[PDB]
């Protein structure tokens, strides 16, 4: 199962929709990774239309912090010669509303490599991103 | 602190110095003159000096290269221009002149000051012959963000590039009340000169954004891709792309009928870099594209057809667009590419009333004038004179290409049966008009004649945009020596 | 960092100070070479690097004759101006003049002609020039000593700077003819508070900022890496005629 969940998340689909969610969301689900399920699962567990499950806090900070790091990493590509920042201190909010201001701090102390943390003075984790 | 800019915010309006602050470096601005005073003395001015002046004036810096620019601020005096103000927008320019830089102008002015009397006039005219004679010598850009009326909207008019934000701001030269008092008839600021009016009715501006923060972002980006000055060469970035990337999706773009649509920019995006497509002029003349790109880390020009809108058909608007675009383009030495298809004229009565034949003669100066390396590739079909304007290669083109299902004759099948044959015996459409269109409806014969290079596979457009793109890199070609042309207005 | 520029300048009017403690902490260390340092001494010339780029350096001193114009320091300033433009040096000046010496041996010796050159030489050359104004420019030394007409880059001023016609006592003295006795005590501290600031010249437009003493090497280096590439001609002459 694993290996499907990490092979469809690497699945380019561009030009058209698909129903790559469902499957994903399906697959997620705790009641398919019990055991057993039935020939009326789905509608049983999609009553009204679908609706795909959310995000919980770790995974949408993650998100954020993958964010920050792509947005440091091609704004370095547009500076001319050795004139190019290397720190930054980014203020992350998904929605148009601004629902949770989410302060960030980015590094960038190698090619693939940050030090992400929650603002300046605080503890550094050292994550890595390849894109 | 945030004292005194807490009643513009209130309004749902940004300040002058905020706008200078997000457009540059985070702390590479320096203001360059601050404590000047308007010295009128006239109306019972002599009171209520202001040390700006209503305008703020600096160098700042973008992307770690210079810029040069301006911004007009509403809350004092309305923005109005004096004999003052506009003499250190004329230090600016001049400056700018003398060091290869650019200048951008964020425009907010009410109107000219009645207080000064003509020297308002006066400082008008100065910045207008500085905007005229610096023309193809420093790329202009001006951003309206709020009013901007009376006989100021002439400068930004002279500029290259003009862009508007949408809620607040708006541009004309006589305002509403007036057409009321001759005419009679009731209409807004914003139904009179809205950005909407000029995005697709009087095509004078070249975008719309939703907001002053986007502004700033995307004004970024544009600046990104312009050269500094007229002696220095293309800017070329650093780029993982390559051009050994695959592209065979471009064998399947174009349809097998010849009366099924398809859009042009299936056509584009492969060709060029990922996501360095940056469209001017989105919403006005639909069936042409124009825009600015980038290929194997190098800006160029893009202009091509689209046959999705009016069966790509050339027209006034689409002509005046394309003109301007190519005369920037190579006042400034930057590559163009071009993708072809078109039916040829819009036929119609209102065309000739509104004169078809001025505007169409623009578009086919500014491709015979240009001498930056051009590339041409022909897709489906170029029909008339349309192939001759959309730089053919007798145009002192450089590499011209087609593809193998391509079409290039002097007007459609039916067209050419009829006049070949006046009397003929009648059913003639079905044995002759299919003849006549396999012999000579292809490449073939265009081939024979030698104005295409060669016929390619429209999987190998990349290989052969970057080879003969990265050939052409030091061309040098002059024409006669000339005080200037006269191109048809 | 260079905070040791806000104190150079004494806060009175009539106390005299050496331009070297202006001069050596804007350029690079132990960078100078003075040239022809025993004649004339109230102007100084020389060649100093500036970030690590070879500069030309001429200096008032109000050390020697209160840092007054003369016919040999026009002769030395001139010659200097013209071999930097010649060869494409920038051009850094300090400004600390009253005017110029008085006496009947100055106008016997031709002190209009002398003047001049120094005149011919800034306002001929085309290499990036910044200026900066510490204490004080009067009358025609101010007009000779690159000012921003003279087609100058960029000028500074420092806050307690002083541009004016003359000195004031004798704009007191022209202003009011036969005005009551006393007047000097009046007026001539007013139209000194007045007018002898560099306010009212920040208003005309003749300075492009006033700013703090401590700011001077960051100013100097920005302008400089800034007006690498000007480009700036003369009308076509065979030569011109300089006042020999
Ligand atoms: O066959 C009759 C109408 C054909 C029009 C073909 C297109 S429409 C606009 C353009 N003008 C022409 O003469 N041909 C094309
Ligand atoms: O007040 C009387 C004498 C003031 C002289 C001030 C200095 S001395 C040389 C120069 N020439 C002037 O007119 N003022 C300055």
């Amino acid at each position: 199962i694993g290996r499907m969940e990490k092979a469809l998340d690497e699945y380019v689909i561009r030009g058209l929709r698909h129903n790559i969610c469902l499957l994903r969301d399906v697959v997620t689900e705790p009641r398919y990774r019990s055991g057993s399920i039935t020939t009326n699962y789905l509608q049983e567990q999609y009553p009204n239309g679908f609706k795909k499950a959310e995000l919980t806090a770790e995974e949408m900070q993650l998100m954020y912090e993958v964010a920050a790091c792509v947005h440091l990493k091609r704004e370095r590509l547009h500076y001319t010669q050795g004139t190019a920042p290397s720190e930054r201190q980014l203020y992350l909010s998904v929605g148009a509303g601004q629902e949770g201001e989410t302060p960030v701090y980015v590094r960038y102390l190698d090619d693939s490599h940050f030090e992400i943390g929650a603002s300046k003075h605080g503890p550094f984790r050292k994550m890595e991103v390849v894109w | 602190p945030t004292a005194a800019e807490d009643l513009r915010h209130k309004k749902k309006r940004l300040t002058a110095m905020e706008r200078v602050q997000l457009f540059c470096d985070p702390g590479t601005f320096r203001e360059r003159d601050a404590l000047v005073e308007h010295e009128c003395h006239n109306f019972g001015m002599e009171k209520r000096k202001v040390p700006g002046d209503g305008f703020i004036t600096g160098t700042g810096k973008v992307f770690g290269r210079p810029v040069f620019l301006f911004s007009h601020d509403f809350t004092v005096f309305g923005g109005s221009l004096s004999r003052t103000n506009a003499a250190k927008v004329v230090r600016i320019m001049e400056e700018a002149a003398k060091i290869g830089v650019p200048v951008i102008g964020f425009n907010d002015s009410g109107g000219a000051r009645i207080h000064e009397g003509v020297d308002s006039l006066a400082g008008y005219a100065d910045i207008f012959l500085r905007n005229t004679l610096f023309s193809g010598v420093i790329p202009q850009i001006s951003v309206i963000m709020g009013p901007c009326a009376g006989g100021a909207v002439y400068s930004p008019a002279i500029t290259d590039f003009t862009f508007m934000v949408e809620t607040s701001s708006y541009m004309f030269v006589t305002g509403p009340e007036v057409v009321s008092a001759v005419g009679g008839k009731l209409v807004t600021k914003d139904e009179l000169g809205g950005p909407h009016v000029h995005a697709t009715k009087s095509g004078v501006s070249a975008g719309t954004f939703p907001n002053d923060i986007v502004a700033m972002a995307q004004l970024r980006r544009l600046y990104s891709y312009l050269p500094l000055s007229n002696r220095d060469p293309v800017p070329v970035l650093p780029t993982a792309d390559e051009r050994y990337r695959d592209v065979s999706s471009l064998n399947t773009v174009v349809p097998t009928e010849v009366k099924e649509a398809y859009d042009m920019r299936d056509v584009i995006y492969p060709v060029i870099d990922h996501d360095s497509f940056f469209e001017i002029q989105p919403q006005f003349a639909k069936n042409i594209i124009c825009g600015f790109a980038r290929v194997e880390g190098r800006s160029v020009c893009i202009i091509a057809n689209q046959p999705k809108v009016q069966a790509g058909v050339l027209d006034i608007d689409s002509s005046v667009k394309g003109a301007r675009m190519v005369r920037f383009a190579d006042a400034f030495n930057i590559p163009i590419i071009t993708f072809v298809d078109v039916p040829g004229f819009l036929p119609g009565v209102q065309q000739e009333y509104g004169g078809i034949i001025r505007h169409g003669a623009k578009l086919l100066y500014a491709y015979a004038e240009a001498t930056v390396p051009k590339v041409t590739i022909i897709t489906r079909k170029a029909y008339g004179g349309a192939y001759d304007v959309m730089s053919s290669k007798h145009l002192r083109g450089d590499s011209n290409y087609a593809w193998p299902h391509a079409e290039i004759a002097v007007m459609g099948a039916a067209g050419a049966c009829k006049l070949l044959y006046s009397k003929e015996t009648a059913e003639q459409q079905a044995q002759r008009i299919a003849d006549y269109e396999k012999t000579f409806c292809t490449p073939l014969s265009a081939a024979r004649k030698g104005f295409v290079d060669a016929v390619i596979d429209p999987s190998e457009t990349r290989m052969r945009v970057c080879e003969d793109l990265e050939r052409l890199a030091r061309k040098q070609l002059q024409n006669p020596w000339k005080k200037h042309g006269n191109i048809p207005l």
